[PDB]
């Protein structure tokens, strides 16, 4: 996996490699990972006009590998394709089934909710990257734990938890949300920011550390 | 919250596992008298002839221990009117049932869940080897006392380690291996013998997560699947 | 000043994943010696999983 | 029972085993000064590099320990007028009858029933390794104090290991094997030698709750009789 | 041994095996136990009327082995055809000797109290199922500890426990009854739910957990 960088004013190419790897000498590998020509960075943006794809300038974005994938030619090849789209390789692409967030949010835990839909024309709607991650947390959490017809212990126990509105029960809802959300490797961790018990409405908001 | 003049006290609760799945909710009606939490470290110190060497291996298993007394006067319950002695006996019977059913190495379900509501913190815990020590001395004849000790497995915010759903992109269960194995099962003993001979010949001539896209690990599976649809020698290779 | 050390052992296996095998590490020994005509090593594993079948 | 809301509590009682059949019991006139129950757990926790491993192997011995004295006043009994001194002497003699001829000679009872009417709990107990401890002190010139530790064999409601009946559906005794052995006993030396030879011959060329209803466990047993009485070879086979 | 179950509205045969045994894969062997033709579970009863014995529909019972007997071919063959005769065979069959039910409850702990009876026509009465288990518990309780001519240490000391009706005698009687009931391995546990006194009359009741 990788890190983003933004090029700064008169930024020395070797300063990037030092600043994230300690030794200077890995800049030969970094510029091969980013398919640069010899002018690795340039002050003037008009010079980029000549060979845009193979010439970077101030404020442009570069891709920094982690140390282990530094010398892997295959990672160099793939990292030369997915330039500023590399996120898509970790989070993935999947089919869209959230046809209207105005619909299922008002009906909640039930059968016969979500459905495939079509964006544009002819091509079936494929939802990707961060937007795939939104769906793959949302569609997971709305499913009850026992539900799915292979690999059980999917889903959550959320539908059980409509007990008495008293504080302990609210913390139990927090716990099942936390447990359900940290269950997928794509998120590092989760924690609660705030919660608000109305007379019969639970409201609470949670952070999640998506990777990259 | 504690009694701070802004919110009323909230007392501790234990959420035990139920035999058919789901859970109990044992909540204490008087909070503990002593409450102790230990956080040992695995750091070790060795003394070399000319220097000291400090070495650490990270956090060690925490210990939770607390002691208290069940109230005397009857107090209404969310589905009954239970006295302190009934509450203590219910506790003893929960703990006995949890301990006794663990005779297969470890319960496949949950550990105990420990809602320390008074100061905001949540843990997953297991019965310590001190266990539920119950006593009643001459002093305070009509009050029971209980001593519990617990070891922390992890925060309750985090789901189980092995249960985490990995990325699993591409295909973890490739069909190439399966149909190769079926082919080789279907081959005749002489066919496999000749395949072994060809493999040995190739080995003599040596010298003197899976994805069909953007991955080389599954290269052999596509080649191993061949040499059976095409007669590359009387039997496959590798 | 006294040195600080933070050991971090990895294990890789080739024929169950190796990273899960390395997680249940507890201790090992590696007797290597030119005096004798044989080098031998031992590994201690935790009892969380039934390794006998794996 | 206790002294609270309900009528007067009942003291703690001990039931011992009578040599001559039946049972004899001992009730304490004065409830113990201290009463401790230890219920540990046999479980060990050992952390690895980045995970915690918990293993358990059942419930541990529940150790019961309590300390009491005997009153100086006399009190009515079931037979006679026994003061505190006589009461404690009888307790000593009972413990000595249960302990001194336990490893030597023979004791009719296999265990001791320990009744806690005050705590509403019952268990089957055996003398601990610490054992009985009697002591008399300066500031108790007339009294006598006793200290006893016990180990719980198990719940009194359950039945004894040796007094348990299995399902035992269908015949338990394979009579086919019994008559096969009875018939083989009468066989001549040559018959037995030929049966050994036939058994060897079959053996070296192999690889290439008795109930006949709803089960096939007693198959070869019936064949063995039928082959002996009818005569497959000079002795038989299998 | 086995667990009972019933067919729910539009439940698929895949769903049952997955919920009880974990893996969905096991349904294939699980249909042979319930002797089902291909339409293994079907919603409509007028469709069960096609060939009634070889199907299950909504509201019908099902049989669910334990996992050890799942793979046994003998368990498959027996569960295929016996169906409801499972419980009777599994609890066993015996001659009925509760001929005078009104009477034996007037002279317990005295001998000569039970006797054969006749049901049907020309055949001695027999008892099976849960009734058999009750009858056997009843006889075991009303028999003194060393009075059967073989396998003694069978029965109870209930004939010996008659005493001054003070509570210690009542706990003693409770414990003897519980021991007597828990002697049979088929029963899991017993526990008292009431003990009650009427001068010179004891009364009380016990709950017993019989294996499924």
């Amino acid at each position: 996996r990788f890190k983003k960088h933004v090029v700064q004013h008169e930024e020395t190419m070797q300063a990037i490699a030092q600043r994230y790897y300690g030794d200077v000498s890995y800049w030969i590998d970094l510029v091969e990972h980013n398919n640069l020509k010899y002018p690795y960075l340039v002050e003037t943006d008009e010079e980029k006009m000549k060979d845009p794809e193979r010439l970077a300038s101030t404020g442009d974005t570069l891709i920094i590998p982690i140390e282990s994938d530094l010398t892997d030619v295959s990672a160099k090849e793939i990292n030369s394709r997915d330039k500023d789209v590399l996120v898509e390789l970790a989070l993935g692409r999947d089919l869209n089934i959230t046809a209207d967030e105005k619909y299922f949010n008002e009906h909640g835990t039930s059968d016969n909710i979500l459905a495939f839909s079509t964006n544009g024309n002819g091509d079936l709607d494929t939802v990707k990257g961060i937007d795939n991650m939104k769906q793959q947390l949302q569609a997971r959490l709305l499913t009850p734990r026992g539900s799915l017809m292979l690999h059980p212990n999917y889903g959550s126990d959320l539908h059980n938890l409509f007990g008495l509105n008293i504080p302990e029960q609210a913390t139990l809802i927090e716990m099942e949300v936390l447990r359900t959300l940290t269950s997928d490797n794509r998120v590092k961790s989760a924690n609660l920011i705030d919660w608000k018990i109305q007379g019969n409405v639970y409201s609470g908001q949670f952070s999640v550390e998506i990777k990259s | 919250p504690q009694s701070d003049g802004i919110s009323n006290l909230h007392r501790i609760a234990l959420r035990f596992p139920k035999e058919g799945g789901g859970y109990d909710m044992y909540r204490f009606k008087v909070n503990p008298e002593n409450y102790t939490i230990d956080s040992p470290q695995r750091t070790t110190a060795i003394k070399t002839k000319s220097d000291i060497v400090i070495e650490d291996y990270g956090k060690d298993i925490e210990v939770i221990n607390f002691t208290g007394t069940t109230g005397f006067r009857p107090v209404r319950e969310a589905d009954g009117l239970k006295t302190g002695k009934q509450k203590m006996e219910e506790l003893q019977s929960r703990v006995s049932e949890y301990a006794m059913q663990g005779g297969s190495g470890n319960v496949s379900g949950s550990y105990l869940q420990f809602f320390n509501f008074t100061d905001d913190s949540y843990y997953k815990v297991h019965l310590a080897p001190q266990g539920l020590k119950i006593t009643r001395s001459k002093d305070e004849p009509l009050l029971f006392r209980y001593e519990i000790t617990l070891v922390v497995i992890g925060s309750l915010t985090e789901a189980d380690r092995s249960a985490v759903t990995t990325e699993e992109f591409g295909n973890v269960k490739p069909n190439a291996s399966q149909r190769v194995d079926e082919g080789i099962k279907e081959l005749d003993k002489n066919a496999r013998k000749t395949r072994d001979r060809n493999n040995q010949e190739i080995s003599r001539r040596e010298n003197t997560i899976y994805n069909p896209r953007q991955s080389t690990n599954g290269l052999k599976g596509n080649i191993d699947n061949m040499a059976l649809i095409i007669g590359y020698g009387d039997g496959g290779v590798s | 000043m006294r040195r600080i050390r933070r050991p971090k052992v990895r294990i890789e296996i080739v024929t169950y994943n190796g990273d899960e095998f390395g997680a249940k590490l507890l201790g090992f020994q590696t007797k290597n010696s030119m005096e004798d005509d044989s080098s031998v090593f031992q590994i201690n594993m935790a009892g969380d999983t039934y390794w006998d079948k794996l």
